[PDB]
């Protein structure tokens, strides 16, 4: 009934600060809290503090003590977190949580990047058959090359092929990152119909669309 | 702080059995909360206060436990509860989570479906070259992948990425990407990439000529 709305990915200097933002859903929640947490290297957990933003306390991790400050916009109780002098331990995935007794609502996560490096969008490249092969199914993929931050966002004919699609994790590789994403359909949906892989990075702003044609 | 250690850290579980996972806490609490984690999404909160269902959760799943020691239990593991589960106190100031158990499922051997790409006319103007072999749909995980440029094995210049294991057919997928210059790329006629799997006494080959 509640959905929370973080803002976007960042791409951060050392040394400089960034404020993430959390807002909720219309709601009437009275006692409810809004946790902050860290998610390091898509695995470990980290509570950072909480707040109550209908007038509560903050609760502090002294692990993050002149790392994290978070607060509350009174009008529009959206939930803040400003990170501090930011290092490359400070990249990461950052969640915020909404809750209200026996309901819990968790937000999609900010991922925050912090390098001196600047933005490069993807190079998105086609994947087609070479010479042939021949089955009931054919594979077709996009390469989505020498990107940089985090994250990338791929769909296929923007949404309406997903059971097929593997997606696979960005790897890094002096200081680009690429990723493939590769989709399976009947070989008598293809070429007759269109398949296109959609790119997004939102560092960039770019939502590339390309098109599967033989070769 | 109050510690939360999990175990264990990796599970592989037959489906429709029993599992059990514990969190152990360096102090007593008078409740555990737990966290499901599936690919890409964010942490949800699935038992809290030990034994309660969060929405939605369903009932195969229970917690237990008391004092230091706690347990979440699956009473029949299905394709679709693989995912990493976390437990989560909130005692002390800071609230603290256990490491995560990872949990996967069983399911029947299956080969991988392989397929190789040759570079886009597109990347060969920039000086670049990557030919890339997709790894579908296999089980087990342990999978291996050898490139070959004129049958001569490459090992540098590649760039492998692996898939969690899939919510609804239980298996994994893998890409393996070799980039070349575009120069070298045009010096060699054959490329080919080799799958060594459990499922099949002889690797699988998928290949293309540079015509
Ligand atoms: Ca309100």
């Amino acid at each position: 009934e509640v959905q929370l709305q973080q803002s976007g990915p960042e791409l951060v200097k050392p040394g400089s600060s960034v404020k993430i933002s959390c807002k909720a859903s219309r709601n009437t929640f009275t006692d409810y809290n809004l946790d902050w947490v860290k998610q390091s290297h898509g695995k470990t957990l980290e509570w950072i503090g909480n707040v109550y933003p209908n007038n509560g306390v903050t609760g502090y991790n002294q692990k993050f003590r002149g790392k994290a400050t978070l607060t509350v916009d009174k009008s529009s109780s959206t939930a803040y977190m400003e990170l501090h002098s930011l290092t490359s331990e400070d990249s990461a995935v950052y969640y915020c949580a909404l809750y209200y007794y026996d309901v819990s609502y968790w937000g999609q996560g900010t991922l925050v990047t912090v390098s001196s490096a600047k933005t490069t969008p993807p190079s998105v490249y086609p994947l087609a058959p070479g010479s042939a092969a021949q089955t009931s199914m054919v594979t077709l993929g996009c390469l989505v090359k020498g990107y940089f931050p985090e994250p990338v966002t791929v769909t296929w004919n923007s949404g309406s092929l997903s059971s097929g699609v593997h997606t696979f994790p960005a790897v890094l590789q002096s200081d680009l990152y690429t990723l493939s994403s590769s989709v399976t359909v009947p070989s008598s949906t293809w070429p007759s119909q269109s398949v296109t892989c959609n790119v997004a990075h939102p560092a960039s702003s770019t939502k590339v669309d390309k098109k599967i044609t033989p070769r | 702080q109050i510690v939360l250690t999990q175990s264990p850290a990796i599970m592989s579980a037959s489906p429709g059995e029993k599992v059990t996972m514990t969190c152990s806490a360096s102090s007593s609490v008078s409740y555990m909360h737990w966290y499901q984690q599936k690919s890409g999404t964010s942490p949800k909160r699935w038992i809290y206060d030990t034994s309660k269902l969060a929405s939605g959760v369903p009932a195969r799943f229970s917690g237990s436990g008391s004092g230091t020691s706690y347990s979440l239990t699956i009473s029949s593991m299905e394709a679709e509860d693989a995912a990493t589960y976390f437990c989560h106190q909130w005692r002390s100031n800071p609230y603290t989570f256990g490491g995560g158990t990872k949990l996967e499922i069983k399911r029947a051997d299956a080969a991988p479906t392989v397929s190789i790409f040759p570079p886009s006319s597109e990347q060969l103007t920039s000086g670049g070259a990557s030919v890339v072999c997709f790894l579908n749909n296999f089980y087990p995980k342990d999978i291996n992948v050898k490139w070959k440029i004129d049958g001569s094995e490459r090992q540098n210049g590649v760039l492998n990425s692996w898939t969690d294991q899939d919510s609804k057919d239980s298996t994994y997928s893998m890409s393996s990407t070799l980039t070349l210059t575009k120069d070298e790329y045009e010096r060699h006629n054959s490329y080919t990439c080799e799958a060594t799997h459990k499922t099949s006494t002889s690797p699988i080959v998928k290949s293309f000529n540079r015509n």
